[PDB]
């Protein structure tokens, strides 16, 4: 599996996926307003083939990648499109568990799930260094918890 | 008008569950 | 022989509530099997709030008096 | 005849008189000795309709076929089982029936040869055979009543002993029939192999070596690995053939079964010594040695107070018959499912790399089984933690340690079914959406490099990065490369064999799947078992059994919440897991028959592909069975794959709707039944009911499988004949 | 043969042109048609024992909502279920009816 | 929209415009109107806005401001004597005479 | 009453209806069946319905002195009218409408 | 037919009677209870078994429980 | 081989007279 730059058979893509859209193309005219969008629309074609030459992509034209962890290929899993994803996930999950820890107190609880002040959404941003913080609070969870569970009898 | 081993063989199977009635009766023997 | 009003933890034979936080609804002394009756908050699927409870089940929960400041 | 079934004045006695006909665990006068003997007859009753079904199978072969015809050209030759006749074929269909050889109508095989062996010529043979393994088997019924007759019943402590036949059994039965075994195949199907045609009345005569017996009794050397043995060969004619006892090539052989009888060969030698190791380890285990406490009978011991040994503390596993079935069906469970993978990479017949309907349908035919199995195997587990399971014994353990925390498994099961859910079909709709926008570049494609590390073990040396067989210098590479590494690196290196194949995008997602619904069936059957004694909906679940509809439809409903009815829920996950495994393997072979790999690597990785080529473009020939013109010969599949979607949706009818409606329009049909004149003379017996909700959701269980698998044996068979 | 079978010529060689849509959502009807299937063929019972144990994870880390969480009503499900029935049972047909119609306009 | 590549929906239809293909029927009702410039189109919608406005400050109305008894609803009587004249009769008239004297321009 | 009434109806036009469906079917995987099966292919199908739409296209002028044309063009006989396109046609009922309007009622 | 089981968890408040189809139940004096009521199923063989006693019944686990048992005439509730 | 003159022309009935046969066996073992 060759890098598409090299790898010959996957500019032959590029090439039939124009010819594919040129035949859609020069059906109408290239001076009419409404229509000289798809010269920008093919910009963005041409703009987006680019980018993936540089991953490792398959031989025959279908673009792969590495999951195992490689230092070449960690932006397509490991570092950006995947801790993100975590960070931003849990930014909201551990958001909503400071939510479920002030669910209690007087105000009824069904009443602090769902008629919530905005100002407790409000302070939902609270979250920027969750990981060693939310640990602590986790601990603190299970611990007070005391095991204190369902019967399953 | 075909199969008159056939047939013998449905008239005996009538008459083995006749006799197994027979052999429920005797049980002891 | 606690007086009422105390919080509660659910040890009967056949519910294994294991330590689930309530309180005496009330205390009756006449004497039967399974008498208390208390604010169980997880509302079974049944539905209701209070049933009948057994002489075991909870024994004391603050378990501390002068040394739980 | 169970009464508290009798007294039920309805129809519905009869469905469980047959439904709990084999259920006799809860026959009423049920006690503990008749349980095993009852069961050990049907065990004898089961073996015996085996056994005369094989011999069925071998009859219609020898009565019917050109398998004279076929040992000589067996690639031209399409192979026939038995005749068909039927009044109702119109002859304009039986015309194109009847090709091949055979002037009758005859059927083609499915069931392809597995004892390839010789064929016997013609002349008085087969059907002897036949007629022989049908009496043995009916001797063998005929034993088993036998030993139900009166003073020779053997007693309870002839199933229950840790000292008794699971010692003798295992080492006698694989090594007793695995020296004759060998010695009556690689020396009787000889004559098959190489040309060397003995009569029954002289084995010692015949030896196939140059040298017999004597090399082998010299510790030094078994003079028998020295002769190799030509590439040319044909049954009658050796064509350069040097015989030896083991002739392993390493490769793909010419001839597709084995490597000449290699590995057949040298599985039961290895079977045997594998009773040689075994046989003696167990053996000692057992001792046939009575314990000596008098503490389990006597005056003196009385009430619970303390178990009876120790290490003797295992009888709920042996007194229980599901447990042992939930472990019989499972460990031949694991090998079902490794028998179906050894039978593509590892294939032990001839002509299945040239053969293409054959070779379909028994994979998936086993593929079933193994499922199967493993159902069994976990709803008798289910059944023996509630008809058998007892806290009070097997207290302080890890198996009681389970249920008490069995929560947390739960919850790590429920979070990786929906993992590998969000993910796999997030992945799968983001393919069709971005190919059906035009740009199947910008698709985020996947790389099962760890599944191309299965490529790279192949001894491949131009890979070079550091990946293991990459380089015949290391020693890692070099420890034991000097024989049968030769034809390892030879037979993997090639587009033409099944050794390996590539793998790619369409090849991992399909796994990624794989194990998304196998995780979730696991699951599935897991919990079923687990909340069988009770739950916090309801923990009272122990004092029914099995099979029972419901608690009750208040606090919330218990809707279907027996074990059960988890049973019933698992099948369905059956079904199509075990469908989706089919649909993948279906493409990794029809892809590289027609030659085009480039068609799975680049479509396959989006479901649209698996839609229009695989669901539309393969079903040509199968729907073109019977076309509005000329009817040839796949008439009679596409047939069956109609009649399959009648019964599958016959099965929506007892699944979708319950039963009570059911209840209400039979009232009014009993109405008008005595209210018509003429016909109210006729009067029934058992008064007209619906089904049981237990029964309902098992008959149209029925269905819903039987049609499903039909939906599936029809399309296989006419798909793959109609192209090749 | 000649009916449902000819028509996945017209619904799926689309891709190429501007018709891609009546195929997605042809394809993704069957989804929640067949999603129906979860509705019409349990029982809440299960799906209730089911709840508790998420419900117990939610009790480990106390993150179980004060609003107890419980299975859909034995009713509530039969509705959801003919409601996926028919919208995965109509934009199968949707799709159907507007593929071919366009490509053979 | 040009977004993620979605523009390939954009169906050839002609006319200088692309887009996806309708089948509502709305280019027949309005060939049948004797609608023809575009203006025609934005004032039957600015049109259509004050009507949905009314009926907006109608059911809001005679309720939280205004309310009929309950006699009101028994007048079947009365109530079908506007229906089959007032809405079906004087709705089959009003629309007859528009096609009277906008058939021409079609 | 009503209901059993309603039950009857539905089966006997269930095990027909669609019992004819399972009846072709079969006819044709099985062989020459379909072959005979021509001349019932020729009965039901043009023998109702035929003689209303017959009705229809001497409707007009007889029966209707004051139209030049009939209810619809799906009426009247060899009467085909085409804009580039073909817009309705006399609808020659045959083969399989009497199988599909009872897979209908039901 | 059906087995019908009190359990001990009775506070008499006729929940059974009240909800009970056919009058399967019957309250009766009893000297451990609050109230002072306790159910007894004497007709049991006229038992259906609708399972409605358990929707209307307090206690945290039912108070009244009726195995499933055999079918007869009487517990299926037909006409006929 | 037998061909049309040995087992094939008695299967007609053999094939459909244990199906009747066994339904009747079976009625008759249930009406008991
Ligand atoms: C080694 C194969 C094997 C054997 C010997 C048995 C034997 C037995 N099974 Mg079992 N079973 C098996 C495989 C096997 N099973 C597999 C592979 C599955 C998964 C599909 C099951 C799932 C299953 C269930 C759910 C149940 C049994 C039950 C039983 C017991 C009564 C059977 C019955 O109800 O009537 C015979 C059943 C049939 C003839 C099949 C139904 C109708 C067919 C389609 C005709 C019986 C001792 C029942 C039981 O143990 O009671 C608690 C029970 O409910 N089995
Ligand atoms: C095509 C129909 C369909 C679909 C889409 C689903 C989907 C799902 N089932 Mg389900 N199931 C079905 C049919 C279906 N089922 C049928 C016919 C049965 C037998 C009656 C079952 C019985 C069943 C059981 C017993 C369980 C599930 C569970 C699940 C969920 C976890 C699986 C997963 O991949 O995570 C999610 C993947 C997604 C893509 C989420 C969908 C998000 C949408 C598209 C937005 C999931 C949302 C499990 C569950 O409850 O989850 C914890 C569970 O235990 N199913
Ligand atoms: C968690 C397990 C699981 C999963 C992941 C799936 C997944 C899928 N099932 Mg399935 N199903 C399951 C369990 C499951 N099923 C079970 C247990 C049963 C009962 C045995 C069924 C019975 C079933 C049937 C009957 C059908 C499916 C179908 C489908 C496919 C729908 C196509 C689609 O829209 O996808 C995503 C594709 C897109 C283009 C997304 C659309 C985007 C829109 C436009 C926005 C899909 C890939 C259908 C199918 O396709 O047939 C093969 C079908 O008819 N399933
Ligand atoms: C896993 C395979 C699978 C499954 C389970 C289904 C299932 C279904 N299909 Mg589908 N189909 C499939 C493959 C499949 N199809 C393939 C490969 C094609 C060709 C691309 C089609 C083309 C197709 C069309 C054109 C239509 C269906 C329709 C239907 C639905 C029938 C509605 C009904 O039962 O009412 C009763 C139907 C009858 C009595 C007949 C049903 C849910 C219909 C539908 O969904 O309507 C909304 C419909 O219009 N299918
Ligand atoms: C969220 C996406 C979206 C939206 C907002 C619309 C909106 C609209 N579409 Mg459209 N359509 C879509 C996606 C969408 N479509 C897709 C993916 C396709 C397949 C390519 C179509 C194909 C299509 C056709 C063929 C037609 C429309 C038409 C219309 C207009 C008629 C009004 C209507 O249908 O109300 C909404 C209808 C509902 C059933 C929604 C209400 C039910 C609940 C709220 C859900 C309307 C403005 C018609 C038109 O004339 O365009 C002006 C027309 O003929 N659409
Ligand atoms: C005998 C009653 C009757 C009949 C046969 C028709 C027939 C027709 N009407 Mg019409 N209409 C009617 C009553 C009727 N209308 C009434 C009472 C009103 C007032 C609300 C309208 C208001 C109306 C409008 C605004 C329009 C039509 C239009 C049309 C034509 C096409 C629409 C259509 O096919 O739906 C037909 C509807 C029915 C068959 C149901 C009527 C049955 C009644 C209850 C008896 C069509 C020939 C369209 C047109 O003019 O074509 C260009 C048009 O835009 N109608
Ligand atoms: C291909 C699947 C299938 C088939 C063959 C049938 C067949 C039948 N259904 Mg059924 N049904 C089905 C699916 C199916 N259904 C599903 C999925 C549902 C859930 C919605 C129903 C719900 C249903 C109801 C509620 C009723 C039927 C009834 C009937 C019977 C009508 C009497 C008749 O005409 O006999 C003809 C025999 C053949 C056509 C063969 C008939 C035998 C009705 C009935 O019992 O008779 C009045 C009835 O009331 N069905
Ligand atoms: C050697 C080797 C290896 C390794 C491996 C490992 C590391 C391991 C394993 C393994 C395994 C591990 C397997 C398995 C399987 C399993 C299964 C299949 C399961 C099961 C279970 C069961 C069956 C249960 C049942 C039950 C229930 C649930 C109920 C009750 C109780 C009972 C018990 C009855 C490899 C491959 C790498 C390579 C080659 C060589
Ligand atoms: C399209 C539309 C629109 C627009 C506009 C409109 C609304 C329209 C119209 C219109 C109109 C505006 C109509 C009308 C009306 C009218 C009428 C209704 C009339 C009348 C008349 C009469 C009634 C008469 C009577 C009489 C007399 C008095 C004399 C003599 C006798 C007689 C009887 C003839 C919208 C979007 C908004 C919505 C709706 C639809
Ligand atoms: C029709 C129907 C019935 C009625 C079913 C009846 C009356 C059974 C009818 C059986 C007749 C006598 C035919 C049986 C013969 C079969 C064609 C094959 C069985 C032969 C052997 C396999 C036993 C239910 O009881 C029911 C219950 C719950 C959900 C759905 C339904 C349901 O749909
Ligand atoms: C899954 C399932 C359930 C459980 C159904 C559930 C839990 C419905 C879940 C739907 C909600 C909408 C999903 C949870 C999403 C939350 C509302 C959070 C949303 C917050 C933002 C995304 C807006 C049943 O109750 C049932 C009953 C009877 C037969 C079958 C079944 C069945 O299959
Ligand atoms: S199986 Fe039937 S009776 Fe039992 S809970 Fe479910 S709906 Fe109610
Ligand atoms: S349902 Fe139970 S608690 Fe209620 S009155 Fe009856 S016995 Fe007493
Ligand atoms: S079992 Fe059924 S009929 Fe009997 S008391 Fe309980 S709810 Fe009533």
């Amino acid at each position: 599996l060759t890098p598409c730059q090299q790898s010959e058979a996957f500019h032959k893509r590029e090439i039939n996926e124009v010819r594919t859209l040129e035949n859609r193309q020069a059906n109408y005219e290239a001076n009419s307003p409404s229509y000289l969008a798809l010269q920008s629309q093919i910009d963005q074609v041409h703009k987006r083939f680019d980018k993936y030459g540089t991953l490792l992509c398959g031989q025959d034209g279908l673009p792969h990648l590495i999951t195992d962890g490689d230092w070449r290929h960690a932006r397509e899993f490991t570092i950006p499109a995947l801790l993100f994803l975590y960070i931003t996930g849990w930014i909201g999950w551990v958001g909503r568990s400071y939510l479920k820890y002030t669910k209690e107190t007087k105000n009824p609880t069904e009443q602090e799930i769902i008629l919530d002040v905005p100002m407790a959404l409000k302070y939902m941003l609270s979250g920027f260094l969750w990981p060693l913080s939310a640990w602590q609070e986790y601990r603190s969870g299970q611990l007070l918890a005391k095991e204190d569970e369902i019967t399953v009898s | 008008m075909i199969t008159d081993n056939q047939v013998f063989v449905a008239l005996i199977m009538a008459l083995v569950c006749g006799y197994l009635a027979v052999k429920l009766a005797k049980q002891l023997a | 022989m606690i007086k009422k009003g105390s919080l509660v933890k659910i040890l009967r034979p056949e519910s294994f509530w294991y330590n689930e936080v309530g309180t005496v609804v009330n205390v009756e002394t006449s004497k039967v099997l399974y008498p208390v009756l208390v604010r169980f908050d997880k509302v079974n699927y049944s539905g209701l709030n209070s049933t009948n409870f057994s002489l075991d089940e909870l024994v004391e929960i603050k378990v501390e008096i002068k040394s739980d400041t | 005849f169970s009464q508290a079934l009798a007294s039920d004045p309805t129809t519905r006695r009869i469905w469980y008189g047959i439904a709990t006909a084999h259920d006799f665990e809860s026959h009423d006068g049920m006690t503990e000795e008749n349980l095993y003997q009852k069961i050990f007859a049907s065990h004898f009753g089961h073996l015996a309709i085996i056994f005369l079904w094989t011999s069925g199978n071998l009859f219609h072969v020898a009565w019917q076929g050109n398998f004279e015809q076929w040992v000589a050209n067996p690639l031209k030759t399409k192979p026939l089982a038995h005749a068909i006749w039927d009044p109702h074929f119109g002859q304009a269909a039986l015309k194109a029936f009847t090709r091949g050889d055979t002037v009758a109508n005859i059927s083609y095989s499915g069931v392809y040869h597995w004892w390839y062996t010789i064929g016997i010529r013609n002349n008085v043979e087969l059907y002897t055979g036949a007629l022989g393994l049908l009496v043995l088997s009916a001797v063998f019924l005929l034993a088993g009543w036998l030993h139900i007759q009166p003073k020779f019943k053997p007693s309870l402590s002839w199933f229950k002993n840790n000292e008794s036949r699971l010692n003798h059994h295992l080492a006698g039965l694989f090594g007793v029939s695995s020296l004759a075994w060998t010695g009556h195949l690689v020396h009787v199907a000889i004559p098959a192999s190489r040309g060397q045609h003995v009569g029954w009345d002289n084995f010692i005569m015949t030896p196939p070596h140059p040298a017999g017996l004597q090399p082998f009794f010299t510790g030094n050397w078994s003079v028998y690995a020295q002769s190799p043995d030509s590439m040319q060969h044909v049954f009658g004619t050796s064509q350069g053939a040097g015989t030896a006892i083991l002739t392993f090539l390493g490769g793909f052989h010419p001839q597709t079964q084995s490597l000449w009888l290699t590995d057949m060969a040298h599985h039961h030698l290895a079977i045997a010594v594998i009773f040689i190791v075994a046989g003696h380890m167990y053996r000692t285990n057992f001792g046939i040695g009575h314990n000596l406490k008098t503490i389990l009978e006597a005056h003196r011991p009385p009430s619970g107070r303390l178990g009876k040994g120790h290490i003797g503390i295992y009888q709920t596993l042996t007194n229980s018959l599901h447990f042992q079935l939930g472990l019989a069906l499972a460990s031949l469970s694991v090998v079902t499912s490794l028998v179906a993978q050894h039978m593509y990479a590892m294939p032990p017949y001839a002509y299945m790399a040239f053969d293409y309907v054959t070779q379909s349908a028994l994979y998936t035919h086993h593929q079933y089984i193994a499922g199967l199995l493993i159902v069994g195997a976990f709803a008798h587990g289910a059944i023996f933690f509630i008809r058998d399971y007892d806290p009070e014994q097997n207290q302080d353990n890890v198996l009681a340690r389970m249920l008490a925390h069995k929560e947390a498994v739960i919850s790590h099961l429920s979070w990786v079914s929906l993992f590998l859910g969000f993910h796999t079909l997030g992945l799968y709709v983001h393919n069709d959406v971005v190919v059906a926008f035009g740009n199947p570049e910008k698709q985020i494609l996947i790389e099962p490099i760890f599944a191309q590390w299965i490529q790279a073990t192949s001894g491949k040396m131009l890979y070079g990065f550091q990946v293991l067989l990459s380089s015949s210098t290391s020693n890692a590479s070099v420890a034991a490369q000097q024989l049968w590494l030769p034809g390892w690196l030879e037979a993997v290196n090639n587009e033409s064999n099944s050794l390996f194949l590539t793998i790619g995008p369409g090849d991992f997602l399909v796994h990624h799947a794989i194990a998304l619904g196998l995780h979730t069936t696991t699951l599935i059957l897991v919990k079923g078992a687990l909340d069988a004694r009770g739950s916090k909906l309801m923990p009272d679940k122990k004092d029914f059994g099995y099979s029972f509809p419901c608690d009750g439809p208040g606090r919330g409903g218990t809707c279907d919440i027996s074990a059960w009815d988890a049973f019933y829920l698992a099948m369905f996950w059956m079904l199509n897991t075990i469908g989706w495994v089919t649909f993948y393997w279906h493409w990794k072979h029809l892809s590289l028959w027609q030659g085009n790999v480039a068609q799975f690597n680049e479509s396959s990785t989006y479901l649209m592909g698996w839609l229009r080529d695989y669901l539309w473009l393969n079903s040509s020939p199968l729907i073109n069975g019977y076309n509005p013109y000329g009817m040839n010969s796949l008439a009679v599949w596409s047939w069956m794959f109609l009649f399959a979607h009648l019964v599958w949706a016959t099965g929506f009818m007892f699944l979708i709707s319950w039963r009570g409606y059911w209840q209400e329009l039979i009232e009014t049909l009993a109405w008008a039944h005595e209210r018509t004149p003429l016909a109210n003379l006729i009067r029934w017996k058992d008064k007209p009911v619906a089904l049981s909700i237990v029964q309902a959701r098992l008959v149209g269980l029925v269905h819903f499988t039987v049609g499903y698998i039909l939906t599936y044996a029809a399309f296989v068979i006419a798909s793959t004949a109609g192209k090749f | 043969r000649d009916f449902l079978w000819a028509q996945a010529s017209q619904v799926i060689q689309s891709y190429g042109s501007s018709l891609s849509a009546y195929g997605l959502m042809f394809l993704g009807a069957h989804f929640v048609w067949a999603f129906s299937l979860m509705f019409l063929f349990s029982g809440r019972g299960y799906w209730q024992e089911l709840i508790e144990s998420i419900v117990w994870a939610h009790n480990k880390l106390k993150v179980a909502p004060a609003i107890a969480p419980r299975a859909l009503s034995i009713t509530q499900g039969r509705a959801v279920g003919v409601a996926h029935y028919l919208l995965g049972g109509i934009a199968t047909t949707w799709a159907f009816f507007l593929a071919r119609i366009i490509a053979v306009g | 929209w040009p977004i993620v590549g979605q523009q390939i929906l954009n169906a050839d239809v002609g006319g200088g415009m692309q887009g996806i293909q309708i089948t509502s029927g709305l280019f027949q009702l309005w060939r049948a109107s004797g609608i023809v410039n575009e203006l025609q189109l934005y004032v039957t919608a600015l049109g259509g806005l004050g009507m949905a406005g009314l009926m907006i400050f109608a059911g809001w109305f005679h309720y939280h401001k205004a309310a009929p008894k309950l006699e009101w609803f028994q007048n079947v009587e009365s109530m079908l004597n506007h229906h089959l004249a007032g809405l079906l009769g004087l709705g089959s008239l009003s629309w007859a005479g528009h096609q009277i004297h906008v058939s021409l321009p079609i | 009453a009503i209901i059993s009434h309603l039950n009857w109806v539905c089966i006997f036009l269930g095990m027909h209806s669609f019992g004819l469906y399972i009846h072709n079917d079969t006819m044709r995987a099985l062989g020459r069946a379909q072959d005979m099966f021509s001349d019932t292919a020729i009965q039901l199908q043009p023998v109702f319905a035929q003689w209303i739409q017959q009705i229809h296209t001497l409707a007009p002028g007889n029966t209707a002195v004051n139209a030049l044309a009939t209810a619809s063009y799906a009426f009247g006989a060899d009467t085909v009218t085409v804009g580039s396109k073909i817009a309705m046609m006399p609808i020659k009922l045959g083969t399989a409408d009497f199988m599909v309007h009872h897979i209908h009622a039901f | 037919a059906h087995t019908v089981k009190i359990y001990d968890n009775c506070i008499g408040c006729t929940q059974c009677v009240r909800a009970c189809p056919l009058d399967v139940l019957e309250m009766v004096p009893w000297d451990g209870c609050k109230a002072g009521q306790m159910a007894s199923a004497p007709r049991t063989e006229d038992c259906v078994g609708c399972k409605r006693c358990e929707t209307a019944c307090p206690t945290d686990f039912l108070s009244i429980r009726v195995y499933l048992g055999g079918e007869t005439t009487r517990s299926m509730g037909l006409a006929y | 081989m037998s061909a049309s003159y040995l087992p094939s022309i008695l299967v007609p009935t053999v094939g459909l007279i244990l199906p009747f046969a066994s339904m009747a066996i079976l009625f008759i073992a249930i009406e008991k």
